[PDB]
């Protein structure tokens, strides 16, 4: 019976209001004008037809009230319709000069073949005659949302706007872009209001470059510019030195700004996902925005031509979730590209529902393993903003030239590891150290199975020396050197060999100390060779089936072993894994039909990201493509295959 | 090798048996002591319960729209039988049973085709391989019955070796469905597929069939067959009739006569193994997990009555006279109207002593 | 937990096939690892 | 204001029908599963009167719990009962 | 033994009309359902 507790309204904040929208039928006439033939068959960069597309899969879904998608108030129930009206000169004066104005002014009024040489002579822009309030419409509605967001009209805005505004330049126009929407909305807010609006934390990831957005707040602290997008300085279109990843801003805007540079085309979902784990969160809630605007393109969507990547639209709703979880529920979109409107329309469909306030789906590929030139870019944006802002520091051992004579005094540690090495093999396996005299070489650079001369099946396999995996601490700097160990690649191959009573002989060569590619290895590779088959191969009564194992390097030695000799006639089959190297190319002098036998009789596995396939010669004899990097995962992972073309190639 | 299973009804069985007992019992106590005739009436009195015994909602004049029947819970079908959940049990008893290596096969005999949509409605989601041998199967799988390039002029091509240790095999028990009507008018269905166990949803399959001797001659072992034992039905006198030691009319009467009497059965029997039960039909034995209840012993039973609620007052007017087919089903309609109002506002007013 | 999980796996096999079972409870779940120590289609986390 | 002006007197056509909404979360309440015998597993106090000090694992919990609920207008059970007319955010749940 | 009785007159029902989607209450709810199926 006790009234303990008065019933009372709900006390929350987010979604009781609705999602902000601006749209207007009145942006589609700043079109561009008939030239040549080819502009029927070219995707039209800026085209009008960008709105009504989206604007019609909108309606399909329920979310808008509005059954034959033309301008109205009753927007529905999710969200909330935000009207436009001609921005006042002011505001556009804001950042641009007032040369560029009077351009646009004069634009307004001027004949069909000046707006002709117009078009041809913009940096990739086009004027018109409906150019002056078809580019006065966007900053306009870009202010009109801002306003309904932070004055709490709407609890967050998307907005369905055109011309861009993400590379006009304060001096001009260049990149399709009339007035500079971004900057103009962001510095009117922050002069309308410097009492809530004091932090502004704006993102690109248009694959452009936002250069006159750069620019705009290139020397500004409250204003966080963050820019993603491919650099590819010499072709990819601005081709700035402002889109290069180190414009950290100058003055008290240094590490106010951030360019991040895609080294090539062709990302996805696990490079995005990856990147927005690591960097734009810590910066992002150290620089406490009180507003985050969001400069959305998508111009880099799965279904595009022209940014070539494949991003699918779950990202995009996961990215949203991201930045809604950023800031305090204050959140713009304005859009900028986009090229292929069904790839646009359903990214801009999932960014609307995530945006009304559905969570975002599970991303179709959580494994995808990102391309190695990101990480080390990524690492070097990093080591920037470490000296600039302090939630980079500390954990990544960051914090903000060895010697060149002390290289006399070093430990050799090429006999060291040779030598347990052999410890290790001859306590087990009871390998002979093979001697080559009349060769001045360390006496365990190669070990042989005992009685090697009575065997038939004789395998010869051949590798530098092994490769090394330490751990590098991550408070501070350096690696530990006790903590490391020795990756003996060549060790399955050994033990399966012995397994199957054959002929096992290891050979190592050490590398030529700070040498870029072990030439004198590929030279002593060849002596050894030739050396090895002359004075020991030939005197063997009992031999047949030999075959060689490369790991790496030094397969230049069986190249000549192969081209200046003619041994096929007991080995049957060489198999070399490359894993990353250049191509050793058979140089045939006996004959030539070695050189088939060689092609023939082969497999070479090398990686996805080498040189090639970005179709080689029968020279190089039959190589082949891997999908994992790295030589100890192609060889752990195509040990069984490698064993069978061996078996298969033997009785 | 034969067993039953004793198994009983639920509530709203019970409920729709009694609707049916109104709408028939002058009728059939006038059959013991166009619009139809007494035989159609016994046909249809005995048909109508053993189908209100296997799933009430087929008691309706109309196929089921065959999308609904996957587009519903397992619960919601075996709310309708008692008999749907023992049976269901006894799936999740076998498919969660422990497993050396067998790929167990059994037959499932339904009595017509409605039963088996609902069959194929039920484990349809399940960890079986569920095979239709009859027509007009709902949502038929295509699960089988057991009996490099990369560079030019060459040729290797060690890719068919490589995907034999890539692609994997399917292990679902197989589980076999059609009506004893085809399995009477053809032969052999059951000698193709060797199962181990027969459970014979319809406790009637006449078990000596040819289709079913030629099985359990071409067996080493004597197959054993499950009938589902309703505890009194108008098949269980003849069930008592036969599992000791014109003409079909009458045996019809008589059963629906004994089951009618039999029906306020005060004895039941419980505590039915189900996973030692299957593993006893596994190995082909004669276990006493199966109960040896056998028969019930037989004016008085023509009265219908409904479950009491609270604050109801439901009765019923027995129809007195005569009966024609749409006569019985506008009765039927809205006698199950005037149930299902009684059921809502009866349960509408509860809440309130919870409440306080 | 165990009971409550035991459930929807076994009785649940046509719409949920993995779970994850959280234990920010700063006591460690004791009981409730045992359960599923050796089972692999719920991945348990406790912090503690 | 404008020129661009885009004119068209006439009754257009519906081009896509009204559709109930696409959304799996939130037509739904929240469950709630609350019920108050669950609180009979109490200490029997043996020692002596050690009432300043009582068991950490106490019936009284759930109670303070669902009392800051119906504080935030979440709850419309005045006296903190578990009955059904909660409110339109939640949805209690009966527990066995 | 009320959502018994009307869960099963609601359906597919006797012969009379006399008296006779959002939310998703028929098992209809897009999470490994369908895809669960084997669908040769
Ligand atoms: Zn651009
Ligand atoms: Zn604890």
């Amino acid at each position: 019976r006790q009234v303990i507790v008065p019933v009372c309204m709900p006390k929350i904040h987010y979604s009781p209001l609705k999602t902000g929208l601006c749209y207007d039928v009145r942006m589609r006439y700043h079109a561009k004008i008939f030239t040549s033939y080819f502009e029927y068959i070219d995707p039209h960069p800026e085209d009008p037809r960008r709105i009504y597309r989206i604007y019609k899969i909108l309606a399909e879904n329920g979310l808008i009230n509005d059954p034959t998608l033309s301008g109205v108030d009753d927007l529905g129930d999710l969200m909330l319709k935000i009207p436009v009206r001609a921005a006042t000169s002011e505001e556009i004066l804001e950042v641009h000069t007032k040369e560029h104005l009077e351009f646009i002014e004069s634009t307004e009024k001027m004949s069909r073949e000046e707006l002709l040489k117009e078009t041809e002579k913009g940096d990739s822009v086009y004027f018109n005659n409906d150019s002056y309030a078809s580019a006065r419409l966007p900053c306009g509605g870009a202010i009109e949302a801002c306003k309904a967001v932070v004055e709490g009209r709407v609890k967050n805005s998307l907005a369905v706007v055109r011309p861009p505004g993400h590379h006009a330049e304060p001096q001009a126009a260049g990149g399709f872009c009339l007035f500079s929407n971004v900057a103009v909305a962001a510095k009117n807010i922050l002069k309308n209001y410097p009492e809530s609006v004091r932090r502004i934390m704006i993102l690109d990831w248009d694959i452009h470059h936002g250069n006159g957005t750069q620019k705009s707040f290139y020397q500004d602290d409250q204003v966080l510019y963050v820019s993603l997008h491919r650099f590819e300085m010499g072709k990819y279109y601005p081709g700035t030195i402002q889109g290069q990843y180190d414009q950290t801003g100058e003055g008290k805007g240094e590490g106010f700004n951030c360019n991040i540079t895609w080294p090539v085309g062709g990302v996805g979902d696990a490079e995005y996902m990856w990147a927005f784990e690591q960097v734009v969160m810590p910066m992002g809630r150290e620089f406490k925005p009180d507003l985050v605007i969001i400069s959305s393109g998508f111009d880099a969507a799965d279904g595009d031509t022209i940014g070539q990547c494949h991003v699918t639209p779950s990202c995009y709703g996961h990215m949203t979730h991201m930045l809604k979880s950023l800031a305090r529920g204050n959140l713009c979109v304005v859009l900028e590209g986009g090229y292929n409107l069904d790839a646009i329309a359903r990214s801009a469909l999932s960014v609307a529902k995530v945006l009304i306030g559905e969570p975002p789906d599970e991303l179709p590929d959580p494994l995808s393993d990102p391309k190695p030139e990101v990480i080390e870019m990524i690492d070097k944006v990093i080591r920037l903003q470490s000296k600039y802002w302090n939630c980079f520091r500390r954990r990544h051992a960051n914090s903000g030239p060895i010697n060149d004579s002390i290289i006399s005094k070093n430990f050799p540690l090429q006999k060291a590891i040779r030598q347990q090495q052999q410890h290790y093999l001859s306590d087990e396996f009871n390998f002979v150290t093979l001697p080559l005299v009349s060769m001045d070489l360390p006496d365990n650079t190669v070990l042989c199975t005992p009685n090697i001369s009575e065997s038939n099946t004789i395998i010869i396999v051949v590798h530098d020396t092994s490769d090394i995996w330490a751990k590098r601490n991550v408070i501070s700097g350096t690696i530990d050197l006790s903590s490391s160990v020795i990756i003996d690649n060549s060790l399955d191959f050994i033990k399966w060999g012995l397994d199957r009573k054959y002929g096992i002989i290891d050979v190592n060569i050490p590398l030529t100390l700070f040498e870029p590619d072990n030439y004198s290895g590929m030279i002593t590779s060849q002596e050894v060779l030739i050396y090895l088959w002359d004075n020991y191969i030939k005197y063997f009564p009992s031999v047949a089936k030999i075959a060689f194992i490369g790991i790496g390097d030094s397969y230049s030695g069986i190249v000549h072993l192969l081209g200046h000799r003619d041994t096929r006639a007991v080995t049957k089959t060489v198999i070399n894994f490359l894993g990353d190297k250049q191509l050793k190319p058979l140089v045939p002098l006996v004959d030539e039909t070695l050189s088939e036998w060689y092609f023939k009789n082969s497999l070479i596995f090398s990686n996805n990201s080498h040189q090639c396939w970005k179709k080689p010669r029968k020279k190089f004899g039959r190589v082949l493509r891997c999908d994992t990097d790295g030589l100890n995962n192609i060889i752990e992972e195509r040990f069984e295959e490698a064993t069978d073309f061996i078996l298969d190639s033997f009785e | 090798k034969v067993y039953y299973l004793p198994v009983t009804l639920t509530q709203f069985q019970k409920d729709l048996s009694e609707i049916l007992i109104s709408l028939h019992a002058k009728s059939f106590k006038a059959s013991i002591i166009p619009t139809l005739s007494q035989r159609q009436l016994t046909y249809i009195f005995d048909s109508n319960i053993r189908a209100i015994a296997n799933h009430p909602s087929l008691l309706v004049d109309h196929y089921m729209p065959r999308q609904l029947l996957r587009m519903e819970p397992t619960e919601s079908s075996i709310a309708g039988s008692h008999k749907f959940q023992v049976l269901n049990q006894l799936i999740n008893s076998i498919c969660f049973r422990d497993r050396p290596n067998e790929v167990i096969k059994c037959a499932i005999i339904a009595h017509s085709i409605k039963e088996l949509d609902l069959l194929e409605g039920l484990i349809l989601g399940k960890k079986f391989r569920t095979k239709r041998l009859s027509g007009t199967s709902l949502y038929n799988e295509k699960h089988k019955f057991p009996n490099y390039t990369g560079y030019s002029k060459d040729d290797y091509d060690y890719s068919v070796k490589r995907n034999l240790k890539k692609r994997k095999i399917n292990t679902d028990d197989w589980l076999f469905l059609a009506t004893t009507k085809h399995l009477k008018h053809d032969q052999y269905l059951l000698a193709n597929y060797d199962i181990d166990m027969i459970i014979s949803f319809d406790p009637m399959l006449e078990v000596e069939l040819p289709a079913l001797q030629v099985l359990r001659n071409n067996a080493n072992k004597d197959i054993p067959i499950i009938k589902l034992l309703v505890q009194n039905s108008p098949d269980h006198y003849l069930l008592d009739s036969e599992i000791k030691n014109s003409q079909e009319y009458e045996e019809i009467k008589s059963s629906l006569l004994y089951f009618l009497q039999a029906r306020n059965a005060p004895v039941n029997n419980c505590e039915i193994d189900y996973i030692k039960l299957v593993k006893c039909c596994l190995e082909g034995k004669d276990c006493n997990n199966i109960l040896p209840v056998l028969d019930l012993i037989t004016s008085g039973f023509w009265q219908p009555q409904l479950t009491k609620l609270q604050y109801s007052s439901t009765e019923l007017p027995l129809w007195d006279g005569p009966l024609d087919i749409k006569t019985y089903q506008t009765e039927l309609m809205h006698r199950a109207v005037i149930r299902l109002r009684d059921i809502q506002d009866e349960y509408a007013k509860g809440t309130v002593p919870l409440y306080e | 937990v165990a009971v409550a999980a035991k459930n929807i796996l076994k009785n649940y096999p046509e719409s949920v096939r993995r779970i994850m079972i959280l234990d920010w409870d700063i006591h460690h779940g004791n009981g409730t690892q045992k359960s599923f120590y050796q089972d692999d289609q719920v991945l348990y986390v406790s912090l503690h | 204001e404008n020129s661009l002006s885009t004119t068209s007197k006439s009754k257009r056509q519906v081009i896509v029908p009204v559709c109930m909404p696409k959304i799996h979360y939130s037509p739904l309440k929240t469950g709630l599963c609350y019920d108050v015998r669950m609180r009979y597993h109490a200490k029997i106090f043996t020692s002596y009167f050690e009432y300043i000090d009582p068991h950490p694992e106490d019936p009284r919990r759930i109670y303070r719990i669902y009392k800051i609920l119906a504080e935030n207008g979440l709850i419309n059970d005045p006296t903190l009962s578990g009955v059904d007319d909660l409110g339109d955010l939640m949805l209690k749940i009966p527990v066995r | 033994s009320m959502k018994s009785l009307e869960n099963e007159v609601n359906g597919p029902l006797t012969k009379f009309s006399t008296e006779s989607q959002n939310d998703f209450q028929s098992l209809k709810a897009r999470n490994k359902f369908l895809k669960n199926y084997i669908t040769l």
